[PDB]
């Protein structure tokens, strides 16, 4: 268990998300997802939603773990539609 | 079809938007619509005839009293404002000033003289209220009604201030009499046959411009004169402050009807013959008034120069109106 | 520290005296006080029963005005007049054109008794009256004049009076009667008993709640701000009939009010009966004339009159029966005859409006109903020359106003004519006539506008002369309040 | 030209009607119904109309002449329908 | 006779004196006076624009109560807010919540100008701006009163300020900051200066054409009543600014005016920007928060500034182009998240209004849009639940409001983000993150809504609980304002 | 779902539908509800402290500060209405009072005590002013500050009726240096440093509860008694009937001003060691008083009389409240 802050494509607020230490990249993105796709943003399923940390534009792979990353309690990610 | 105006028609074309004085004052009386029938039934009613005599009649004459205009341009609305500020101040001499009993600082023998000489004036006070209230429901012009109508007013406000001033009096001075004794002095007194005698005449003049003159021009600057500005002036040296501040307030009052007499006398030399006219009322009145301010001053302290001053004072009044 | 009012009130009218440079019968001419041979002293028993000093006046009064005016203020801008329902618009041009003039009239009413009456209560009372009907003059002209470049209908809130159209003189023949031609003690019964109490208190508080629910916050303001000045001065009739019963003239007393009331009931059943019934919209209509007549008027009367020790007047179950026709017919009249009034009448008969009617009226569509058929029929069928007239109605020579009463299928159309020395004369109800009776005097050379018109002071002698006489052009000639809208509904 | 009172049956108002000293009762009639019939009272054409001064409802013969009414100037007269 | 204002008015102001018996600094201590080194005598120039004595003061502002509080009166038991739009009652209901209370601690704000200002003139004027702020405090309270018996939303006229639900420490956020806790001469430029003068005198001006506009003339009257008494105390800064500048501190002077309007900015963001687009019916709208913005706000400061001499902030091009979107974001936030607030938020989405939006803003359907898009759906499809939330937005740490900006076909949301002794803070705006950094001293352990949540301070740490936190409960919990009604026009 | 209610909710169960005065006056500040961190910012700002130490932290305590009533009931509607009638009676003594030269009649003697004794005031009353003003801004309830609001905008009236006067004075006597003078006096004269180090030290007492006694119990009526008592009772036997008058209608003022401290010392009595609080903080300040009075009256005519009475009737009003 850990905060973040989801910053989604498309959506034009920033929202807290308690994600897990253990969880992927993807899963990340799909906790993200429950509070943007389908509520402000229309779903992309030619897309694959990718996770990069804010500060800085670093993208993560999609399947390294939350413990892994190094974020910073609260860290803000960029939750993105790539390919 | 008639266009819509930017005023009260019988305003158009004034250059100047009309003001509130002038929205609400003007041309209103409607008797003087047909002379020969004022009122809307038989010609021959007492009232009709009353009307023709008395306000069409009149020896003192104008093509248009309702071009009349008042100097202080008083509306119900302003006459309210302003006495009420005026009336602030005066309440606010009695309350203050009996609560620090000033009323038992004053001299045995002044308050002699005040029930002599200042608590009978509820009776002329009242007297001049009724002259005034009858010069409104005569004069040719609702403008000129409008200045008895707030005069009679001010009339009653000092009748008002005299009443309560007794009581006030009476309690702080119980064997007295204030309150009991004054229509008797009124009636008896030396003092006030000078005035009684000329306001009783004064009130039966019906024609509206004697009446004007009767009251207005002649009259009341004699009351004003002795039982203001001269009892004042006493009032204040003999350590009664009160009287004198309530004297001086109630003048402001006086300076005012003034200037409304003055600006009409003003109008009505517009046109020929009126000066000779309103002189001859003057001439008959005067000698009343000298006689008034003669047997009042003249039981005052000091009493031959309040007679003097007085005298200058109230034709001063008239001299300044050519 | 102030003086409690109680304690310094009486010498306040402790004012009488007994003349002596001139004589009690010149100071109060009889012609101008009325004492009646009542002595000054038994005229200082008249008691007020609703005091004042002029610092509470001057106060209050000031506080009053601040209101009136700044809700004016606030609302000026919004327009309201424009959007308003044009019956009600209608309502006001009426309101203002009959009253400014006359309420301002009314001070000199109050200065009659402020000079002439024996009663020292009564001179300071009618002396704050003065100033009480200085305002509603002065106010009901400072309010209309936002509108006079909203139509030229307006300027008579201050023309009016000053016309001989036909309303006006009708106007002026009930207060120059009542209260610019009496003595005092009779213009503070036949006035502020008779018609202040017992009509204008309670008619001011109808037309404030009308103004309201009409959404008119201005005027319902201006309204109720006025009526709460009107016990103030209205008092006054009660107690100078107090001290003519228990004197010696119940009689004398009871015959004033008995013309007092019929003279007001008539100019009652113009001005406001057919405003109730016709012009306020059907959903804002929360009883008839007739309703609010027995309500508000009626039991009152007998109320006071019987507290006062004296009788119902002969005519009342007349009274009583006319309410339910009498403005009816002035409403017809008035609308039939609509360009010679200066406000535009609302038709007031429409379907629904019909049953209402009926409702509070049984009998109605079978009389009055039948003259509105044939009008609607008309404009229906595209001839509305024939709802505009080519003669003038009968006026009744007491009241001025047209002689009129229930028409179709119970007709009961009645003129109780009479012959004066010479001239015949024309008269709207059996108390119309009999109020010329007792003192003919008064009324008998006044030539109402019928006369006119027949003796040659109307020139030219057709419709179009007529209307010039009365002052009236296209513009402020009035039409059908709601542009005959209201006949779409029969096609 | 004589000046009458015109109370028109199953009307509401009384109104003035000039006529003349030499009608008939019938010429009153018909301009008294000028200024009724079909403004606020509905014809009647089974039916005649009849004059009867007004103050003591004395009826006069359709044919009798104003002249010989012995009328006073604007004297009130019922405009009436009988057969 | 009296005397001319202008013969006597600078011995009131003449009240400085040299201490003896304390030191100057103890008297006037610098955390409270903040005379910034500048001395006794050359604050003695400080010289207020508009000048007022006592008995001006009792006397015209009893002229102002008389009528702001008849009105209220009058129109009272007519029940307008009734039949009010509801975008109205609402924005009715936002007002009071969010000022009463702060106008009220504004007094003690101009109470520590009126204590420890070493300017004589301001001291005085500081008295009077104390009396300002005391009546509108009041007043503002006295009115809503009204409307307790019709909804609880109206506690919050008093309520609110003493919850934390997240728009009262967005309020208190700001105002203590401005006002509250700082130096006198700081006050004067923060609040009189760069808020009063800045954006209420504006807003206020606007506020009440609106209420009139929506023919509600008792809030008309209210409000404007109110702005009357704005420049008054609000020209307070600028003499101050004045003496400042004209000494050494241009750049103590600019930082504070250049924290102040950012942080007013922000606060009116959410305030008035919402109401503007949103709220105020279609055809009742003059001009777009933007146009307003720029015509009466933008232009104004820029002509201040050049006059004292002072610089264009260092962020005015950014806060130029953030009027095409901050506004719509706190606007999307307070209707998404619309049961965290105490009055019922209008979507303002329907077609003509999106019409409307896209000409007042180009491109607001390709961005904005696609949101309302989403939600639109949603409801038509039966889905509710999605337009409601299960997490907390992002709070800027500085102004305490979400951190939104532009979705859509052109997204652009950033969090200014910074790591400060060991805590990541979250930040909404370039400046709001750099009003942090000149004075972290000030900012650094206070904990916004979601800190608090996040460190436990919660419980039950879901939602259920923060809404009990936050004071608020069903039937004060908002909703959609016209009850979806607008999304009929979509099916 | 939440029912809406007859009142406030902080008000609801009040047995009396509540007054004007509760609706708008009550449970308004809003810093008291965090006594660790008052104000929205962070806890270690020097304004926070600042209310923990001399709000939070004063010695005179009580479970509930917003409890408190004011006597008179006062909000700006009512206030403003009080005091534009009390400004309407004061300007027309000042209007009228000149209208007949009054300041042309006092004697050399007296233009020159008016000088030293009587327009040196606008500072003394300036710092009450600052005082009260202070007391608004620190009380720990609305209802208090409220009271401390209106007294601010008093002492403000006072201070304008004073430099109003000195021009008055200045034009009837240029050669005095009206206007010109008071600092220096303020600032050196033995009459004026008794009182001048009284209020300098009462100014920078910053508890709340210390600042009320030291303004409100201790020199207020100290201030009263020599200013407006003393040299009202002298001013009138001196000639100078205004200030006589002027003096009397301050003092008005003062009473409501007393009143309501009245009310709040009997409120804090509620509660154990209050009393005692108070009579050492009393203990501390009577004799910086002792000194103001005896400094001041005994440089007036009658001098040791005027300590006299002025020490035992300051006194009084404290005595009154226990
Ligand atoms: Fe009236
Ligand atoms: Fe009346
Ligand atoms: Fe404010
Ligand atoms: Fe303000
Ligand atoms: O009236
Ligand atoms: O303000």
């Amino acid at each position: 268990t850990f905060p973040i802050m989801s910053n989604f494509e498309r959506d034009f607020v920033i929202q807290l998300v308690p994600v897990d230490t253990e969880d992927t990249m993807d899963q990340v993105a799909e906790k993200c997802a429950y509070h943007s796709i389908n509520r402000r943003v229309h779903p992309q399923p030619e897309k694959i939603l990718r996770v990069r940390r804010h500060e800085d534009g670093t993208l993560f792979p999609r399947g390294m773990i939350v413990s892994d990353a190094g974020l910073r309690p609260t860290e803000t990610l960029d939750i993105i539609f790539m390919d | 079809a008639l266009k819509p105006l930017k005023t009260w028609s019988h305003l158009a074309g004034n250059r100047r938007r009309p003001s509130e004085y002038e929205v609400v004052s003007t041309n209103l009386h409607y008797f003087t619509d047909n002379p020969e029938r004022p009122w809307e039934l038989d010609s021959n009613l007492p009232m009709q005839t009353w009307y023709k005599k008395y306000c069409f009649d009149s020896p003192l004459k104008h093509d248009d009293w309702n071009a009349f205009r008042d100097p202080d341009q008083l509306v119900y609305r302003t006459y309210n404002l302003l006495q009420d500020g005026q009336e602030s101040y005066v309440q606010g001499l009695f309350d203050q000033l009996n609560d620090r009993g000033h009323d038992q600082m004053l001299t045995r023998e002044w308050v002699e003289t005040l029930a002599r000489f200042y608590t009978p004036a509820r009776y002329l006070f009242h007297a001049l209220q009724m002259g005034s209230v009858y010069i409104h429901q005569i004069a040719p012009a609702s403008t000129i009604t409008n200045c008895a109508t707030y005069e009679t007013a001010d009339h009653l406000r000092w009748l008002t201030h005299t009443a309560y001033r007794t009581r006030e009096l009476a309690n702080c001075y119980p064997d007295v009499g204030f309150g009991k004794r004054e229509r008797d002095v009124w009636e008896n007194d030396p003092a006030w046959q000078g005035f009684r005698e000329l306001i009783e005449k004064a009130l039966i003049a019906w024609d509206w411009g004697e009446a004007f003159t009767a009251i207005n021009l002649v009259t009341k600057p004699a009351v004003e004169e002795a039982l203001l500005q001269q009892l004042g002036s006493l009032a204040q040296s003999e350590g009664d402050t009160l009287l004198g501040l309530l004297a001086q307030a109630q003048k402001r009052d006086a300076e005012r009807h003034r200037r409304w007499s003055s600006a009409l006398v003003k109008m009505a030399l517009e046109k020929e013959g009126n000066r000779e006219v309103l002189q001859k009322w003057v001439a008959k009145w005067e000698p009343l008034a000298d006689k008034a301010i003669e047997a009042y001053c003249s039981a005052l302290p000091d009493g031959e120069n309040a007679i003097v001053e007085a005298k200058s004072a109230s034709r001063y009044v008239r001299q300044m109106m050519g | 520290s102030m003086l409690k009012r109680e304690d310094w009130y009486d010498l306040t009218r402790t004012t009488n005296w007994t003349p002596k440079y001139v004589t009690e019968n010149e100071l109060f001419p009889e012609e101008m006080s009325g004492a009646r041979g009542i002595s000054m002293e038994a005229w200082e028993k008249y008691d007020e029963p609703y005091k004042i000093t002029y610092p509470e006046y001057v106060s209050i009064q000031r506080e009053k005005d601040s209101g009136a005016y700044s809700i004016k203020a606030a609302l000026e801008r919004d327009g309201f007049v424009d959007r308003a329902d044009p019956g009600w618009v209608s309502t006001m041009q009426l309101h203002f054109g009959a009253w400014a003039l006359e309420e301002y009239a009314a001070s000199t009413a109050e200065a009659r008794m402020a000079r002439f009456a024996k009663a020292p209560g009564n001179r300071n009372m009618a002396t704050f009256g003065m100033m009480d009907e200085n305002r509603h003059g002065q106010i009901q002209l400072y309010f209309p004049y936002a509108n006079v470049k909203r139509s030229r209908k307006w300027d008579w809130a201050h023309k009016a009076i000053h016309t001989n159209e036909w309303a006006a003189i009708a106007a002026r023949s009930f207060f120059d009667d009542m209260m610019m031609t009496r003595d005092s003690v009779a213009v503070s019964i036949m006035l502020t008993f008779a018609f202040e109490t017992g009509f204008s208190n309670m008619q001011f508080l109808g037309l404030a709640a009308d103004a309201a629910e009409a959404g008119d916050h201005t005027f319902a303001s201006l309204i109720s701000s006025i009526q709460t000045d009107e016990s103030r001065h209205a008092q006054q009739g009660g107690p100078s009939l107090k001290i003519l019963v228990e004197n010696g003239k119940k009689d004398e007393a009871q015959q004033m009010v008995d013309v007092a009331i019929w003279r007001s009931w008539k100019l009652f059943s113009v001005l406001t009966g057919p405003i109730m019934d016709y012009y306020t919209p059907l959903e804002s209509r929360n009883q008839s004339f007739k309703e609010f007549m027995l309500e508000w008027i009626v039991a009152q009367f007998e109320r006071q009159l019987l507290d006062l020790g004296l009788d119902k007047p002969w005519y009342w179950d007349q009274f009583m029966q006319d309410l339910d026709e009498t403005h009816h017919g002035m409403h017809l009249g008035v609308w039939y005859w609509r360009p010679t009034v200066w406000w535009d009448p609302a038709a007031g008969v429409s379907p629904e409006e019909r049953e209402w009617l009926e409702e509070k009226y049984p009998g109605w569509n079978d009389t009055w109903g039948q003259c509105w058929d044939v009008i609607t029929d008309n404009l229906v069928n595209g001839k509305p020359e024939l709802t505009v007239p080519e003669t003038l109605p009968t006026i009744c020579n007491m009241c001025n106003l047209p002689i009129a009463h229930t028409p179709g299928n119970k007709w009961n159309v009645k003129d109780y004519q009479l012959e004066y020395e010479g001239r015949l004369y024309h008269f709207g109800s059996e108390a119309d006539r009999w109020c010329f009776q007792i003192d003919p005097e008064r009324y008998k050379n006044h030539t109402n506008l019928v006369d006119r018109f027949l003796k040659g002071e109307i020139q030219p002698a057709d419709l179009a002369g007529a209307l010039m006489y009365m002052s009236l052009e296209p513009g402020v000639m009035g039409d059908d309040a709601h542009d005959y809208e209201w006949v779409k509904a029969y096609q």
